[PDB]
């Protein structure tokens, strides 16, 4: 998987990253997407299920929006940014499963966009 | 919220050693809701472990996981300079009310 | 019309193209019988044909002449002016005959010619 | 610039669904249900991955598990064909008890293991002779004079006593021109699309297993325990519950029960219980207490997403006849019936099970009887009289899942009440064939060309 | 390319290619019945190419233009940006017209012309 | 001399070619499955032929070399001075390889070629 | 053998005449019958001809 469109914003502007399914088909899998600050660890965004259901990190506080917007492609917008949010973006995928509970391991993790704000 | 706690942080060892890292979490739902990746400077993280204790395929016999609710244990039996890494510990339990995903903030291991 | 020459009564056509578990009961097995029966059938002429060199034909040319002991009669006399289940009791004693001639040498001769003519 | 052309391909890559008839695929025990007229398996039964297809598998319309349906049967019966039919033992029987007062606690007998004397003709047609057998409890019924249960309206067959009903994997292979499709989704809990397709000219293995309740030996989920069921709401649809890893299940029939054999016709043989030598002692079954707690835990998670707040009540099965309420298996020819009402005990709130007070316990225990007078399928095919095979029986399988109903789901106080219920045997074989579907290939196809035929 | 063009899903392949006593047993029905199709289904697609003059081929080639009423679209619109299945079921109302035509004239004419062209 | 070169013994010739209701009877279910697997024995070896482009064939001519690692021997060492049950064994253990070669490519490419220069 | 067995009256009607049966090969199949004199029923046998 590939990530796409990061890049320098504006303080309080807005990026939208495009995660890339390329043959990896997202029709039996989560996508995720996560974040890691210079010097950080790995910092949770959200996600959508294979299911269509959206869910999102408390990390997020609303100002990331997930919307799956084609078969194939995955997006992460996201708004109001600060000197904080300077990141490389991820997108990753795991397992769905015919359940209720998931484990939701990652695997197939993407190269990673940078997004600066400045 | 599940809060992932890791420790000891800034590991150092001599190649040919071992290493253990220690991570802690409140509100396990089980063993099999947690995992480990492997993050080289650079790059980004690979599935180390995905399973408390089951690795990933590719994964060499080191780094084997272990653990009880909210106890997590990872063992590199090997420390191959080749695995100078930070290794994240990572929760999670896709839930149509509660995900609850958490990563810890990652432990550097060195290998000289 | 070649269909049609050999007698007007030519509408048999092809019936014979047009043609659940195997339980064996009174009226399963005679279905079965007759469905092993209808390729035992088919076989039989698709593997003579192929003999012959005709597997892919419906109208198959030889090398072999026509001898005429068997009926002396000429092109407008047997194959026009005739029935084809007429023409077929008139030759019978020389079905052997001719399905010998049709494969000896016809067949084998010549396909073992071709592959002498093939090494060049 | 040219003209389109007909052209035809041979060795098109299309099917459509259809129904066939499969045939099998897999020492000298006669075994019932994998035959010596089964094929071999191929050694190297290549798979064949599909590429971006998509299929619509539903293990509710199957007939696969259908045509097994039929053929377990077929299997049973026919087997059982050839042998004695005991009808010269349906005559009145004159009944008493028997001491088992010879600490053997969970093992005590209570009043069962009738001894009983009957009058039956002898292999030479004017001469009877006083015999005496021990019966089940569960296999006679009073009329004090007793008589074999299910006598009257039925004909009871002695199993040939040389065949085995041990399962050996049997597998269901396609004949040349057609093909199963399987669907590998971790997402696709028995029905709807799938997306990861691949095909096989014959399945896995199944064990043709017997049981209630709990089903055996079967395969496990690849991952994490999946439910399935044709319909959630409906309360009156089976839910089946794969788990991801076995739970062991020890049983024992601690008895050296020695045979004895009783000429009833010419050449007829019938094999009764004879008697026992030491103690009497009842039939039993273990699992891990652990074992039992961690799996009902993740069951409850599964079945509380579905049931989101409400109480998760098991309970045990409604009450009724203890050939179709009761869990069962077959070991050795024995067949056991067991109260399971220790495993599906309690209720709990969360996903946190409870009301399993922790102590020195470990083993859970499950009383068993024995019965002899079986009916598979209840009223398909025949009554059989299994022959004791000479004590200390032994077995144990690994559980893989369970078979669960809703009672009623009625309950106006929040709560959601499960059973260990379920239907007709076509519930345990629809849970391993579930990820397979038939399909017809139909290799001649058409498209246009530009080439032209001289 | 000829089995990669018509979509990338073409890996059913060819698991038809790949496919002790007749004891009348309950398996043992059930093989025979297996048998018995696997030769029917075989036969039924072997006769109708063998009609077609297409008996010895992966792909023949006919003198019937296309027609386009079945389909208008072009040879890479059809032929290519495709999957098989998807193209029968396009074409699927066409099956006995385009078999009709496959045969009739196409290989009853085809052979009658040569019958006459072979008397020179 | 096809048929005389490969061994004075190649006299088994042809036997396979010389070759009421069906009751389920101890004779009458043999003489079914006798009937059956006659045409199943068939039909594999004219399916393979039918592959190879050889259905019509006695003997095929193909575009595969010989390779030489089955056999290092020549035209005279194999062909003359040797009986063929002599030679089916001295390459047994490459039948599956040279199948394999007769179908890919040679059938397969060979048509799809002849499909590419049909299209001038 | 009363006891132990059923003894089943033969159909009063039905010959046991051994008529010779000759048995055959399925077509595919053929059967070698060894002609030699040395034979013995076993070993090799040089004088070999066949039969449907
Ligand atoms: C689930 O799978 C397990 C195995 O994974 C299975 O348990 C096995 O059951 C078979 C039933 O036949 C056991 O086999 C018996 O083992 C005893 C050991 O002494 C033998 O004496 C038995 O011999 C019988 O058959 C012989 C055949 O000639 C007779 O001569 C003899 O007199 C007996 O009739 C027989 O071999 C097997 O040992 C167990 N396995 C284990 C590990 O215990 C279990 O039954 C399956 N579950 C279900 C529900 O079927
Ligand atoms: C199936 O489960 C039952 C129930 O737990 C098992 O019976 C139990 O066996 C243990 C082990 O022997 C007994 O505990 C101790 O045994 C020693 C032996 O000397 C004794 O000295 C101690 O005082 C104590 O009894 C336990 O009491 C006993 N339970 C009962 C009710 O008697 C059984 O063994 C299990 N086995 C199988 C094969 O299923
Ligand atoms: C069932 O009853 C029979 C007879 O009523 C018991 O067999 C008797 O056992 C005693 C033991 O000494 C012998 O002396 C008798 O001769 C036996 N009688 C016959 C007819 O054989 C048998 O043991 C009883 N079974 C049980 C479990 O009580
Ligand atoms: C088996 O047969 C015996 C007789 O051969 C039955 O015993 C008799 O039963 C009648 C019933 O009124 C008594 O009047 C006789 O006095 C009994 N005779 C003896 C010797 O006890 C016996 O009941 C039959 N058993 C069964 C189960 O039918
Ligand atoms: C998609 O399908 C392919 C083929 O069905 C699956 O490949 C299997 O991957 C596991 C991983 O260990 C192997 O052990 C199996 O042997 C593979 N199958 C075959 C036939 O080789 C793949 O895992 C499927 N993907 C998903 C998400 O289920
Ligand atoms: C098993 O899978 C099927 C197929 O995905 C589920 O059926 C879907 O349920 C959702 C619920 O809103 C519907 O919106 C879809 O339209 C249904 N799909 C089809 C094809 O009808 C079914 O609910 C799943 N079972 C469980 C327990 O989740
Ligand atoms: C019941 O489950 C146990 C494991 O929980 C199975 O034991 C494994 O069987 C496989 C078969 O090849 C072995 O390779 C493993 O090493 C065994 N595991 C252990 C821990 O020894 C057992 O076979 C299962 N029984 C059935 C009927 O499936
Ligand atoms: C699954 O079962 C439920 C329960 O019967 C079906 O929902 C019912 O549909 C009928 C249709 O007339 C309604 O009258 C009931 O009120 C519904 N029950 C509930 C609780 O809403 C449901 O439609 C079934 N699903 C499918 C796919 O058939
Ligand atoms: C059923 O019996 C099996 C063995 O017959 C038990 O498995 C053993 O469990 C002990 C526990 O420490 C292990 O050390 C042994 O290695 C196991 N044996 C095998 C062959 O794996 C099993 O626990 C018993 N289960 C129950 C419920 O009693
Ligand atoms: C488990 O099932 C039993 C049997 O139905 C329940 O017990 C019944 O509870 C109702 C409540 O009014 C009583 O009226 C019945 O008389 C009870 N039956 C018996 C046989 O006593 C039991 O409550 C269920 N378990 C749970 C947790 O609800
Ligand atoms: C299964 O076992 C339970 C006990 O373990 C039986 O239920 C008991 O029945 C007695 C009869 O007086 C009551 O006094 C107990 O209080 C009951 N216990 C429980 C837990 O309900 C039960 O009937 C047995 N069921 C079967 C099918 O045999
Ligand atoms: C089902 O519930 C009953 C209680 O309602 C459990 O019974 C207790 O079992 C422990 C086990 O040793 C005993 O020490 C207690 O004294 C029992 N209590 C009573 C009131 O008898 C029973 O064990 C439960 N079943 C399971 C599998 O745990
Ligand atoms: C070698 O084989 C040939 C053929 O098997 C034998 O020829 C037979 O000779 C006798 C002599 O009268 C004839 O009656 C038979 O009819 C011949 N057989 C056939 C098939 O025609 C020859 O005798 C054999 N040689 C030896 C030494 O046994
Ligand atoms: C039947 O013929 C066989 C085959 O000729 C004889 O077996 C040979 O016996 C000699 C005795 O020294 C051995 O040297 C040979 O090696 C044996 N041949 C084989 C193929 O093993 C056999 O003895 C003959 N029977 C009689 C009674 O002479
Ligand atoms: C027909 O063939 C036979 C073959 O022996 C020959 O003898 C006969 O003379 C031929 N007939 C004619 C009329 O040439
Ligand atoms: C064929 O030869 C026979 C010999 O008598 C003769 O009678 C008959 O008229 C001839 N037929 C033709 C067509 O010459
Ligand atoms: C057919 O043969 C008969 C023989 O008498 C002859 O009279 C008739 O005219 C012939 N018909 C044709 C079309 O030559
Ligand atoms: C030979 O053919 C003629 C043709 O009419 C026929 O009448 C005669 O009966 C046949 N003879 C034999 C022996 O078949
Ligand atoms: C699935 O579609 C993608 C589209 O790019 C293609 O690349 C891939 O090869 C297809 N799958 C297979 C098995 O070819
Ligand atoms: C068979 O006999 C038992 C003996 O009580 C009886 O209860 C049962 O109803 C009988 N069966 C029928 C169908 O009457
Ligand atoms: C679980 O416990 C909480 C405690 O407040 C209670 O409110 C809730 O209703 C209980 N749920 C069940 C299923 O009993
Ligand atoms: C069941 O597992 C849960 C997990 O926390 C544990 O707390 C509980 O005490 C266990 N119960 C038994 C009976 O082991
Ligand atoms: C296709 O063939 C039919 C045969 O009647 C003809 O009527 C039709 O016009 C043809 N279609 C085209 C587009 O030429
Ligand atoms: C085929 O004809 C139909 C008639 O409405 C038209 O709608 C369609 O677009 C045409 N397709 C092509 C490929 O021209
Ligand atoms: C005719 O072909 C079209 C192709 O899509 C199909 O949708 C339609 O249902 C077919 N009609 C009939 C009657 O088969
Ligand atoms: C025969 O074909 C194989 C195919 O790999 C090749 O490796 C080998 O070298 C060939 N043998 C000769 C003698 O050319
Ligand atoms: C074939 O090659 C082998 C390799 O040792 C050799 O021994 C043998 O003599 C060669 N045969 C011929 C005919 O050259
Ligand atoms: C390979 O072929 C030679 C030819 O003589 C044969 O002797 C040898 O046994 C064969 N090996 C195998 C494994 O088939
Ligand atoms: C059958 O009866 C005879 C009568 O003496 C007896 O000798 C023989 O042993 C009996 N058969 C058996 C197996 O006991």
């Amino acid at each position: 998987l590939e990530e796409s469109g990061g890049g320098l914003v504006q303080p309080e502007g807005s990026l939208t990253l495009t995660c890339k399914a390329s043959g990896f088909d997202f029709s039996d899998y989560h996508v995720q997407w996560v974040r890691q600050s210079p010097g950080k660890g790995l910092e949770f965004i959200g996600g959508i299920a294979y299911t269509g259901n959206i869910y999102y990190a408390s990390w997020a506080k609303g100002r990331f929006t997930i919307s799956k917007t084609s078969s194939t492609t995955v997006t992460l917008q996201m708004t109001t940014l600060t000197a904080a949010d300077t990141a490389t973006y991820f997108c990753a995928r795991a397992y769905g499963y015919a359940s209720a509970p998931y484990a939701q391991y990652f695997n197939l993790w993407g190269p990673g966009t940078l997004v600066t704000v400045s | 919220d599940i809060v992932m706690t890791q420790t000891p942080a800034s590991v150092s060892e001599p190649v040919g050693g071992t290493v253990t890292i220690n991570c802690q979490a409140s509100q396990s739902r089980g063993n099999n809701y947690l995992s480990w990746y492997q993050q080289k400077p650079g790059q980004s993280p690979s599935l180390l472990i995905y399973r408390t204790s089951t690795l990933a395929s590719g994964v060499p016999s080191r780094f084997k996981g272990s653990g009880s609710g909210t106890q997590f244990t990872l063992t590199i039996s090997d420390l191959e300079c080749a695995d100078a890494a930070t290794y994240y510990c990572l929760y999670g339990y896709y839930s149509s009310r509660n995900p609850d995903f958490a990563f810890g903030g990652g432990t550097e291991v060195v290998v000289k | 019309a070649a269909g049609s020459t050999m007698g007007a009564a030519s509408m048999a056509l092809t019936v014979q193209a047009r043609l659940h578990m195997l339980q064996l009961t009174v009226w399963g097995i005679k279905q079965l019988q007759a469905r092993v029966l209808a390729v035992e059938r088919y076989l039989r002429d698709q593997q003579l044909l192929g003999i012959w060199g005709c597997s892919g034909k419906i109208i198959c040319c030889t090398n072999v002449p026509w001898n005429d002991s068997w009926s002396n009669k000429t092109i407008n006399e047997i194959w026009d002016n005739m029935t084809w289940m007429q023409w077929e009791k008139e030759i019978d004693n020389y079905t052997q005959h001719i399905y010998t001639l049709l494969e000896v040498s016809q067949i084998q001769q010549e396909k073992n010619e071709q592959e002498l003519l093939e090494l060049d | 610039a040219a003209k389109k052309w007909v052209t035809v391909y041979y060795g098109v890559p299309v099917w459509k669904e259809a129904t066939t008839t499969l045939f099998c695929a897999s020492t000298e025990v006669h075994n019932v249900w994998a035959t010596h007229a089964c094929v071999p398996t191929d050694p190297n039964p290549q798979e064949i991955v599909l590429g971006n297809v998509t299929e619509n598998f539903n293990m509710w319309k199957n007939n696969m598990v259908e045509q097994m349906h039929e053929d377990i049967i077929s299997l049973w019966d026919q087997s059982l064909k050839p042998c004695v039919k005991l009808t010269p033992l349906c005559v009145t029987l004159n009944c008493n008890n028997v001491n088992t007062n010879n600490s053997d606690w969970e093992k005590m007998e209570t009043g069962e293991m009738k001894n009983c004397s009957f009058n039956v003709t002898t292999s030479i047609r004017d001469k009877i002779k006083k015999e005496y057998a021990l019966f089940y409890k569960l296999d006679v019924v009073p009329l004090t004079n007793y008589r074999l249960i299910n006598c009257n309206t039925s004909v009871i067959t002695q199993a040939c006593p040389k065949v085995s009903f041990e399962p050996i994997p049997i597998h269901y292979c396609a004949p040349a021109g057609f093909a199963i499709l399987k669907c590998n989704s971790k997402t696709f809990n028995g029905s709807g699309p799938c997306t990861n397709v691949s095909t096989v000219q014959c399945t896995h293995g199944i064990r043709p297993v017997v049981s209630t309740q709990l089903l055996l030996n079967g395969s496990l989920a690849e991952e994490e325990i999946v439910i399935r069921s044709e319909n959630i709401t409906d309360n009156a649809k089976t839910i089946i519950v794969q788990l991801n890893e076995a739970v062991e299940i020890n049983c024992t029939r601690p008895n050296n029960n020695t045979r004895k054999s009783i000429h009833i016709g010419p050449g007829r043989a019938f094999y009764a219980t004879g008697d026992i030598i030491g103690n009497i002692r009842q039939a039993h079954c273990n699992i891990s207490k652990a074992r039992w707690n961690e799996t009902l835990g993740q069951i409850v998670a599964k079945l509380e997403e579905q049931f989101p707040n409400k109480t998760i009540i098991f309970n045990h099965s409604s009450g009724g006849d203890p050939e179709i309420v009761t869990h069962s298996f077959n070991c050795g020819g024995e067949f056991f019936y067991c109260n399971t009402t220790p495993l599906f005990n309690s209720t709990w709130n969360n996903t946190r099970t409870d009301d399993y007070p922790t102590g020195g316990e470990q083993n859970i225990t499950l009383q068993c009887r024995i019965k002899q007078i079986i009916n598979m399928w209840q009223g398909v095919g025949k009554a059989m009289y299994a022959p004791p095979i000479r004590g200390q029986i032994r077995c144990s399988s690994n559980i893989t899942g369970l078979l669960l109903t809703r009672d009623g789901g009625r309950d106006q106080n929040g709560t959601e009440t499960f059973r260990p219920g379920g239907g007709n045997m076509r519930d345990n074989w629809r849970s391993e064939l579930y990820k397979y579907k038939v399909v017809k290939i139909e290799p001649l196809g058409i498209a246009p060309t530009a080439c032209k035929r001289r």
